[PDB]
């Protein structure tokens, strides 16, 4: 069961969403811009994408 | 009838507040996504909001922030949960928005906010994977300032020998905090360093939530508090004591765990931190 995404950094969010959602059909996905601060709370079921000015994913993918 | 979560047990806290120490008059912020001031478990004494299209800081629009608040001071009496130092004085600095994140010079706003409003502590359940100058001069500042500073840890769980805290807990001025639960075990998902510093209650923890609810959340943003509280509960019982006093106590009265790149210093001890003669149980 996947909990890391490496091979979607430098693809498009959309493509991300598309993948994460095969691996992990109910999962909870925000798109965040990355360099931001955010709340340090564990959740099992978010996946949090955070993208560059481009639209980008700019860091792996993860579970938490 | 209130409940006892098994975090403020385990970390002693019930010690303090039978010596008759409780947190009053320290004043506490936690920077974080606001806190919901109609809470009947909670008493808000004041606070600010940074994030330019939610303007106040009494509204919590995610949730995080309230349960964080819960953690530090949920009040004691016949109701919901009790809180590490449920006689603090808790101010609501709000830095992140409803979907959990912010930017920079909101937390920065947000960390100088509570140095010109005499803040004893900050707790930041929060953070993230690069540092900024600005960033570590504003917590820098705060400290230098007599404030003492609690982060959560991060959530990253081991990447072989590299640190995987973040910022700003990973900046030597700031208390680095993560995660165990309650049979002491470092939870999978904590972050792990050189820069973690001490360990506190962070799986299945019982707090506040917005519309007057209760819930069971997991993080090291939910081990940061237990140790922010702590702090209060000691300047409450020692008032003159120094941030630089706070710290030390707490990291030198742990319970050592595991290796240090895994568990710090170990679980915080507040019974024994708020001693005036320190050692490690
Ligand atoms: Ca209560
Ligand atoms: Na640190």
């Amino acid at each position: 069961m996947k909990t890391e995404w490496p091979e979607l950094v430098g693809k498009s969010v959309e493509e991300a969403k598309k993948v994460i959602l095969q691996d992990k059909p109910a999962a909870q996905i925000i798109v965040l811009p990355v360099g931001t601060i955010v709340t340090f709370e564990y959740r099992i079921d978010r996946v949090r994408l955070f993208v560059d000015r481009l639209d980008n994913i700019a860091q792996v993918p993860r579970v938490g | 009838a209130q409940s006892v979560p098994y975090g403020v047990s385990q970390i002693k806290a019930p010690a303090l507040h039978s010596q008759g120490y409780t947190g009053s008059n320290v004043k506490v912020a936690v920077i974080d996504s606001g806190i919901d001031s109609s809470h009947p478990d909670l008493k808000v004494a004041g606070g600010a909001s940074m994030v330019p299209s939610e303007t106040n800081p009494f509204q919590d629009n995610n949730s995080h922030g309230t349960h964080v608040a819960g953690t530090v001071a949920a009040l004691n009496n016949s109701i919901g949960v009790l809180g590490v130092a449920p006689s603090a004085s808790l101010y609501a600095v709000k830095v992140l928005g409803a979907d959990g994140s912010g930017q920079y010079s909101w937390i920065i706003n947000g960390i100088e906010w509570a140095i010109a409003n005499n803040m004893d502590v900050i707790n930041m359940s929060l953070g993230g994977p690069s540092g900024s100058a600005a960033l570590k001069a504003a917590v820098d500042k705060a400290v230098a300032s007599g404030v003492v500073v609690v982060a959560a840890a991060g959530n990253e769980g081991t990447s072989g020998s590299s640190s995987t805290v973040g910022y700003p807990g990973k900046y030597p001025s700031v208390i680095a905090v993560g995660a165990v639960d309650s049979s002491n075990q470092r939870a999978s998902f904590s972050s792990v360093g050189p820069e973690l510093d001490v360990m506190a209650p962070g799986v299945s923890i019982q707090s506040t939530l917005p519309g007057n609810k209760y819930g069971a959340y997991n993080g090291t943003s939910m081990a940061s508090p237990h140790v922010a509280g702590a702090a209060a509960l000691i300047l409450s019982k020692h008032p003159n004591w120094t941030n630089t006093q706070v710290r030390s106590s707490l990291e030198n009265t742990t319970t050592k765990l595991g290796d240090s790149f895994y568990y710090g210093k170990g679980l915080i001890n507040v019974q024994a931190a708020a001693q005036h003669h320190h050692h490690h149980h």
